[PDB]
RNA sequence: CACGGACCAAGGAGUCUAACGUCUAUGCGAGUGUUUGGGUGUAAAACCCAUACGCGUAAUGAAAGUGAACGUAGGUUGGGG
RNA sequence: GUCGAAUUUGGGUAUAGGGGCGAAAGACUAAUCGAACCAUCUAGUAGCUGGUUCCUGCCGAAGUUUCCCUCAGGAUAGCAGAAGCUCGUAUCAGUUUUAUGAGGUAAAGCGAAUGAUUAGAGGUUCCGGGGUCGAAAUGACCUUGACCUAUUCUCAAACUUUAAAUAUGUAAGAAGUCCUUGUUACUUAAUUGAACGUGGACAUUUGAAUGAAGAGCUUUUAGUGGGCCAUUUUUGGUAAGC
RNA sequence: GUGAUUUCUGCCCAGUGCUCUGAAUGUCAAAGUGAAGAAAUUCAACCAAGCGCGGGUAAACGGC
RNA sequence: GAAGACAUUGUCAGGUGGGGAGUUUGGCUGGGGCGGCACAUCUGUUAAACGAUAACGCAGAUGUCCUAAGGGGGGCUCAUGGAGAACAGAAAUCUCCAGUAGAACAAAAGGGUAAAAGCCCCCUUGAUUUUGAUUUUCAGUGUGAAUACAAACCAUGAAAGUGUGGCCUAUCGAUCCUUUAGUCCCUCGGAAUUUGAGGCUAGAGGUGCCAGAAAAGUUACCACAGGGAUAACUGGCUUGUG
C-alpha cells in the first residue's frame, strides 16, 4: 500500500483545535534491562534452581502485521498515531 | 555528529574567505567544499546507504547538461539555452563506444526525458553510471530553467568502498550565516544517513578549493 | 536402567584378587649405601612357581 | 475398502512447485505402471495399489529423488488396508529462507539470511551476498521444521543500471556487484540500489531481473526478527527474464 | 441367560467448625455489642463495670485531593387510607 | 539326561533395594521381584463402581441454549418448589371474526428469457499454464489443456411469469376523540409547526365474538443437562430394527 | 565384537560417529581494559576451551 | 631423593553430560490411526412459502488487495450485431443504425445499479476528533462487523445535498508482560533538586486448538478404576433364467 507523507487533519492540542498540516513516519518500538519492573521480578525468579518457571511461547501463526502512523503537526509538534489494516508491502511514496 | 557549538566553524569559515581573496586574491574558482570521513564502519558488512539533500544555494554556476530528450523538450532547451541532443544524435552516441567515454568527460552532469530515461540505462551504455551520470528524468511540463537550477544545486551523499566522502557544499565568495546554515544542513544529512546518527562521523574539513591549511573542524 | 557390571567391577566385593597360594611381592633390594657406592653379593637358593 | 494400499503425497504450499517437478518426473520414467486409480486432492494426491509391492517400490522411487518424510498406517475391515503419508519439504527452488541459528552454525557457519538454489534429494541453499552452499537433508528439517520468509509471488522487477566484480567465482555463478533502480520509480525518482549478488556473469546493463525487496516489507517472523538490523541488505536478486519474442 | 442377595442377631453412612448469602424470631434503635480484662460470688454458674475497639451513620478518584437543599427536600402520571 | 569333572556338597565369610548378583531367562535377592519387606507421611487423590435407616399430606420436572484441552464432568439460561408482598375483576388469551401486511414451497408453466454432466475428430507463431537446463537467447527439451470450431432432441432442490391450503405480524379507543389557547434555548419567511399541558364537551354500547379457575410483582433454592417411540414432511447410503 | 577346523572376507572417509604432528577470528562467558555520564548505568574493543574450516579412520555404524 | 610458586584445594563462570531425575506426548470421527477440519468465519442448496433447524451432506470461498479501487462534482454509454471506407486479409483505425444491460463494478456466490454504483476527467483526505445509543451472533456477556443521531473541524459542489473507508452480505484476538502517543498531569510516604522507576487515558507487539496450557515415542513384561463383546429374527428376507 501508498500512504502519502504529508496529510492535513485534526489536532488537539491547545494552541491548534482544528484541521493542521502533519508530516508522517511510520511506527517502531524499544526495550529497557536494569529498569523495568517485569524484567526485574522475572530475573529473580529464574534465578537458583527450579528450571524456566514461566511459558514459553512458540506457536505463531500470524504471517503480516497491523502498520502504525505517527503523525506531528507542523505547527504544535504534537504527534499522534493511526493504525491501519494487515498488508505486505507498506512504503511512504 | 550530534551538533557542537559551531562557533568553531565560523571561525574557520571566516579564516577560510580570509585566506581566499584577503591572501590570495585568485581568479574566481570560489569552491569552499567539505570533505568528510566517517569511522568505525565496514563497507562490505554494512549497507552502502545514499540519499541526496539538495540545497538550493548554489556554488557550481558553470556546469554542462546535455539535456537528452526529444522534440519539444529540444526546443524547451534551446530556449533555456543549454547543451541538449536529438534522437538521432544518442543514437549515434550509442553507434559509436568510443564517443559516449568522451561525452561523459566534455559534460559535468546530465538531464533526461521522462520519455526517453527509461532507455538510457540500455541504449547510452555503461561507465556513465561508474562516472556518475545517470541523468534525472524532467517532465513535460515542469520548468526546465528551475530543473536545470535543482540539478546545478543538487548534493548527494553515497557510500562508495571508501569512507572519505567529499563534496562542493559551498562556495567561497560570501554569506557567512548563509554559509553557516549550509554547514548545520550538510552535518544534519550526514548525521542522519549514517547508522550510529553521531557516533560514525569523524573528520570535517573545509577547503576552498586551492589546497588552503585551514580546515580547523 | 541398572548398574552395569563394568562399574560394578570397583567396589571390589567379589571382583578382588585371589591372593593365598603367592609367595609375596617380587621387588627388587631397598637402596643403600652398598648398592649406592659399591656392591653386594647374594645367593639363589631357589626357583619356584608363583 | 477395496485397494488394500494408499500412497498420500502431500505438500502444503500454494505454489506447489516441487510437487510439479516430482509430477512430470513419475509422467517421464512412467513409474505409474500398476496405479488402481488416482484421486486428486487440495495439496497432492493419492495412488492406489493392489498389493503394497507397487506401493513400497513407489515409496523407495520417490526417496530418492525429493526430500520427503513418510509414514505408515494400518486400517482393519473386520485384510488390512495400508496408508503412506508422504509429506514433500515445503521448500521450492528461488524461496528466501531465514534460517534457525543453532543450524545455521553447524552447517559450515553460513548467514541465516539465504536462498534456496537447488532441490534433489536433499534440499541446498545459497548465500547471495558471498557464494557459499549448504545441503540440508530431510531429517535433520523434519527434526525440527521451519518455513520461509518470502514465496515466488511478490517477486519485484528491477532494472539493472551498472555492473562491477570482485574477481570470486566457484563455477557457473560470477559473485559481482551491481547497481539497480525500480521499474515503479525509474522515471520519477532518483533511488538507487547497490546490490553484492551472484548475478554478475548472466547480467549486463540495461534489462530486468527478478528479485525480493526487503525495505518494503511487513514480516512477522521471531527468526527474522531475532538478525541484525545492519546485515540484512536491501534486495535479494534470484533471476533473469530474458524473453526472445 | 445384567450386577448384589444361604439364614439370623448386633453394629453401620450429610456430622462439627471458620467465614458468608436470602428468609424468619427477639432486644435496643442513629446507634449497637457486659463475658480481652476488672469487681464480686452460695464458686467453671449467677450478678455488676471503665477505657478502647468492631460494624453502622458519606461518597468518589490510580492518586494528589475534593466532598451532598434554587425550591413547602421539586414538577408530571397513578396510588391504599 | 549325566555320572571323574567348567563335578556334587557341609560349615565359615563377603556383596543390600534404583542397590546386589547374573555361562543373560528381566532370572534370582526367605511361598514376595520390569525395583523386596517393615512402620510412618496417610482417613494420599479419584470427572469412576456400590450403598445411604420412620409414616402421612400437598405441589411436581429434565435429557434443551451459550462457553469450557469439553464429549462418563462443570458454569449459564429454561423447566420446579417455598416464602411471600402491593392490591381487588383489572385488560389478558397455544381461539375465532373483521380489516390490513409479509412469504415463493405444493400445483401450474418451461417450448416466456436460464433448456443442462457423460464418452466428442483435427485446425500452433489465434494461448501456453507451468516444469528442467542454460557465463542466457536466432533458447533448446516436455506434457494437461486454450478454443468444439460445420451436432440437436433432451429439463431442473442450487431456473423463472402466475400462484394455494396450512402456519405468521399489527389494529379493533378513557394512556381516546373534539374545541379553545399556555410553555420552549427546537423548527418555520412568519403569528408556522413539534412535544407536553390549562380550561370545556363526550358513560343505559366505553366502539367485534367467546372465556377469565383472582391480577401484578420480588427474593431464594432443588433435581436435570445419556433419552426413546408413533402418523405426516424429508437428506445421505441398493438398502436395514442404517 | 565374532564364535572349533577348512575356504573367502571386494570397493567407498562421502552421511552419522570417533579422532587430531593443521590454519587462524568466524562464533566468543565471568573477571579485567577503555569512552560518555553527577552517578546508578550505557556503549566499545579484547576474548579460554568448545563449535565451525581442514586432515585421519570401515574386523566403526552405514553405503555399493 | 623428586617437584615447586606450577600442580593441589576453595568460590564463581562457559562448554559437555539419557549415566541419572522429574514431566508431557490436543479435539471431532460409522472403532482408533492415515487423510481431512465438518475446530474461527462467508455465499447458494439441504430447509418442508414468517423466523429457527442436523449429518466426515453438496457446489465453492477467507487469514488478502487499494492514496485510489476512499470522498464530492461534471460529461458520457456498455457487451454485441448489421451496413460502409486504400493497403486490410477472423481480427488494427474511422462513420452510421440497432442494442433493458446479454458488459463493467479487486476476489467465492447471491443481490443491486443506465443523464449510474459502469467509463473518462477536475478537486481533495470524513480511512479526522470526542464519547454515548442501536442491530446481528446472543446469556440479549465479550470479540468482529454494521446502522442512525449529537458536539467540533474539514472536503466537494452554483446549489440542494453528500461524505465517520471500499455498492451490500466475510477479510480477525483477553488478563499478565514490553513499547508508543497525550496530560505547564499524580506518586516515590522525614524535606528538597535532577536522573531512574511507578500510575492514569488511547493504540501496537498474540494466542488459527481462533472465550486464548509452555510439551516426543514404546510396552507381548505390563498395572489400576470402570464400560462393553458371543445361535440369525430383516416389524417378515431367501430359490432357474446377464
Ligand atoms: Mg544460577
Ligand atoms: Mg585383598
Ligand atoms: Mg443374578
Ligand atoms: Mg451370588
Ligand atoms: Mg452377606
Ligand atoms: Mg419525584
Ligand atoms: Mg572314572
Ligand atoms: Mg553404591
Ligand atoms: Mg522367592
Ligand atoms: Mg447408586
Ligand atoms: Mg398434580
Ligand atoms: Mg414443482
Ligand atoms: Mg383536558
Ligand atoms: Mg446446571
Ligand atoms: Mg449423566
Ligand atoms: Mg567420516
Ligand atoms: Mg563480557
Ligand atoms: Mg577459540
Ligand atoms: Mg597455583
Ligand atoms: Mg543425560
Ligand atoms: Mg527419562
Ligand atoms: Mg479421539
Ligand atoms: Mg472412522
Ligand atoms: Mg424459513
Ligand atoms: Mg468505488
Ligand atoms: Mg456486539
Ligand atoms: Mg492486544
Ligand atoms: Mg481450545
Ligand atoms: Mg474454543
Ligand atoms: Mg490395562
Amino acid at each position: 500500500v501508498n500512504v502519502p507523507k504529508t496529510r492535513k487533519t485534526y489536532c488537539k492540542g491547545k494552541t491548534c483545535r482544528k484541521h493542521t498540516q502533519h508530516k508522517v513516519t511510520q511506527y517502531k518500538a524499544g526495550k529497557a534491562s536494569l529498569f523495568a519492573q517485569g524484567k526485574r521480578r522475572y530475573d529473580r525468579k529464574q534465578s537458583g534452581f527450579g528450571g524456566q518457571t514461566k511459558p514459553v511461547f512458540h506457536k505463531k501463526a500470524k504471517t503480516t502485521k497491523k502498520v502504525v502512523l505517527r503523525l506531528e503537526c507542523v505547527k504544535c509538534k504534537t504527534r499522534a498515531q493511526l493504525t491501519l489494516k494487515r498488508c505486505k508491502h507498506f512504503e511512504l511514496g | 555528529m550530534s551538533k557542537i557549538t559551531s562557533s568553531q566553524v565560523r571561525e574557520h569559515v571566516k579564516e577560510l574567505l580570509k585566506y581566499s581573496n584577503e591572501t590570495k586574491k585568485r581568479n574566481f574558482l570560489e569552491t569552499v567544499e567539505l570533505q568528510v570521513g566517517l569511522k568505525n564502519y565496514d563497507p562490505q558488512r554494512d549497507k552502502r546507504f545514499s540519499g541526496s539533500l539538495k540545497l538550493p544555494n548554489c556554488p557550481r554556476p558553470n556546469m554542462s547538461i546535455c539535456i537528452f530528450g526529444d522534440a519539444f523538450d529540444v526546443d524547451r532547451a534551446k530556449s533555456c539555452g543549454v547543451d541538449a541532443m536529438s534522437v538521432d544524435d544518442l543514437k549515434k552516441l550509442n553507434k559509436n563506444k568510443k564517443l559516449i567515454k568522451k561525452l561523459s568527460k566534455k559534460y559535468n552532469a546530465f538531464i533526461a526525458s521522462e520519455v526517453l530515461i527509461k532507455q538510457v540505462p540500455r541504449l547510452l551504455g555503461p561507465q556513465l553510471s561508474k562516472a556518475g551520470k545517470f541523468p534525472t528524468p524532467v517532465s513535460h511540463n515542469d520548468d526546465l530553467y528551475g530543473k536545470v537550477t535543482d540539478v546545478r544545486s543538487t548534493i548527494k551523499f553515497q557510500l562508495k568502498k571508501v569512507l572519505c566522502l567529499a563534496v562542493a557544499v559551498g562556495n567561497v565568495e560570501m554569506e557567512e550565516d548563509v554559509l553557516v546554515n549550509q554547514i548545520l544542513m550538510s552535518v544534519n544529512f550526514f548525521v542522519s544517513l549514517l547508522k550510529k546518527n553521531w557516533q560514525n562521523v569523524g573528520s570535517l574539513v573545509v577547503k576552498s578549493s586551492m589546497g588552503p591549511a585551514f580546515r580547523l573542524y | 536402567g541398572r548398574v552395569i557390571r563394568n562399574q560394578r567391577k570397583g567396589a571390589g566385593s567379589i571382583f578382588t584378587s585371589h591372593t593365598r597360594l603367592r609367595q609375596g611381592a617380587a621387588k627388587l633390594r631397598t637402596l643403600d649405601y652398598a648398592e649406592r657406592h659399591g656392591y653386594i653379593r647374594g645367593i639363589v637358593k631357589q626357583i619356584v612357581h608363583d | 475398502n477395496t485397494w488394500r494400499a494408499t500412497v498420500q503425497i502431500r505438500q502444503k504450499v500454494p505454489h506447489k512447485r516441487t510437487f510439479l517437478f516430482l509430477e512430470q518426473l513419475i509422467l517421464k520414467h512412467n513409474a505409474h505402471v500398476d496405479t488402481i486409480s488416482i484421486s486428486e486432492a487440495k495439496d497432492g494426491l493419492d495412488f492406489f495399489y493392489a498389493q503394497k509391492n507397487h506401493a513400497v517400490k513407489m515409496i523407495d522411487f520417490l526417496n530418492a529423488v525429493v526430500p520427503i518424510k513418510h509414514k505408515k498406517s494400518e486400517e482393519l475391515i473386520s485384510t488390512y488396508k495400508f496408508s503412506y503419508s508422504v509429506e514433500i519439504v515445503p521448500i521450492c527452488k528461488d524461496d528466501l529462507v531465514v534460517l534457525p541459528k543453532k543450524l545455521a552454525k553447524s552447517m559450515g557457519n553460513i548467514s541465516q539470511f539465504v536462498l534456496c538454489s537447488k532441490i534433489s534429494n536433499t534440499v541446498q541453499f545459497m548465500d547471495p551476498t558471498t557464494l557459499q552452499t549448504a545441503d540440508l537433508s530431510p531429517s535433520v528439517y523434519w527434526r525440527a521444521p521451519f518455513n520461509a520468509l518470502a514465496d515466488v509471488t511478490q517477486l519485484v522487477e528491477f532494472i539493472v543500471l551498472d555492473v562491477d566484480s570482485t574477481g570470486i567465482s566457484r563455477g557457473n555463478r560470477v559473485l559481482a556487484d551491481i547497481t539497480v533502480a525500480r521499474t515503479s520509480d525509474l522515471g520519477v525518482n532518483d533511488q538507487v540500489y547497490y546490490v553484492r549478488s551472484h548475478l554478475g556473469g548472466i547480467c549486463h546493463a540495461g534489462d530486468s531481473v527478478m528479485g525480493y525487496f526487503i525495505a518494503n516489507s511487513n514480516y512477522n517472523s521471531d527468526l527474522f526478527d531475532g538478525l541484525n538490523i545492519d546485515y540484512v541488505p536491501d534486495v535479494v536478486l534470484v533471476k533473469k527474464l530474458y524473453q526472445r519474442k
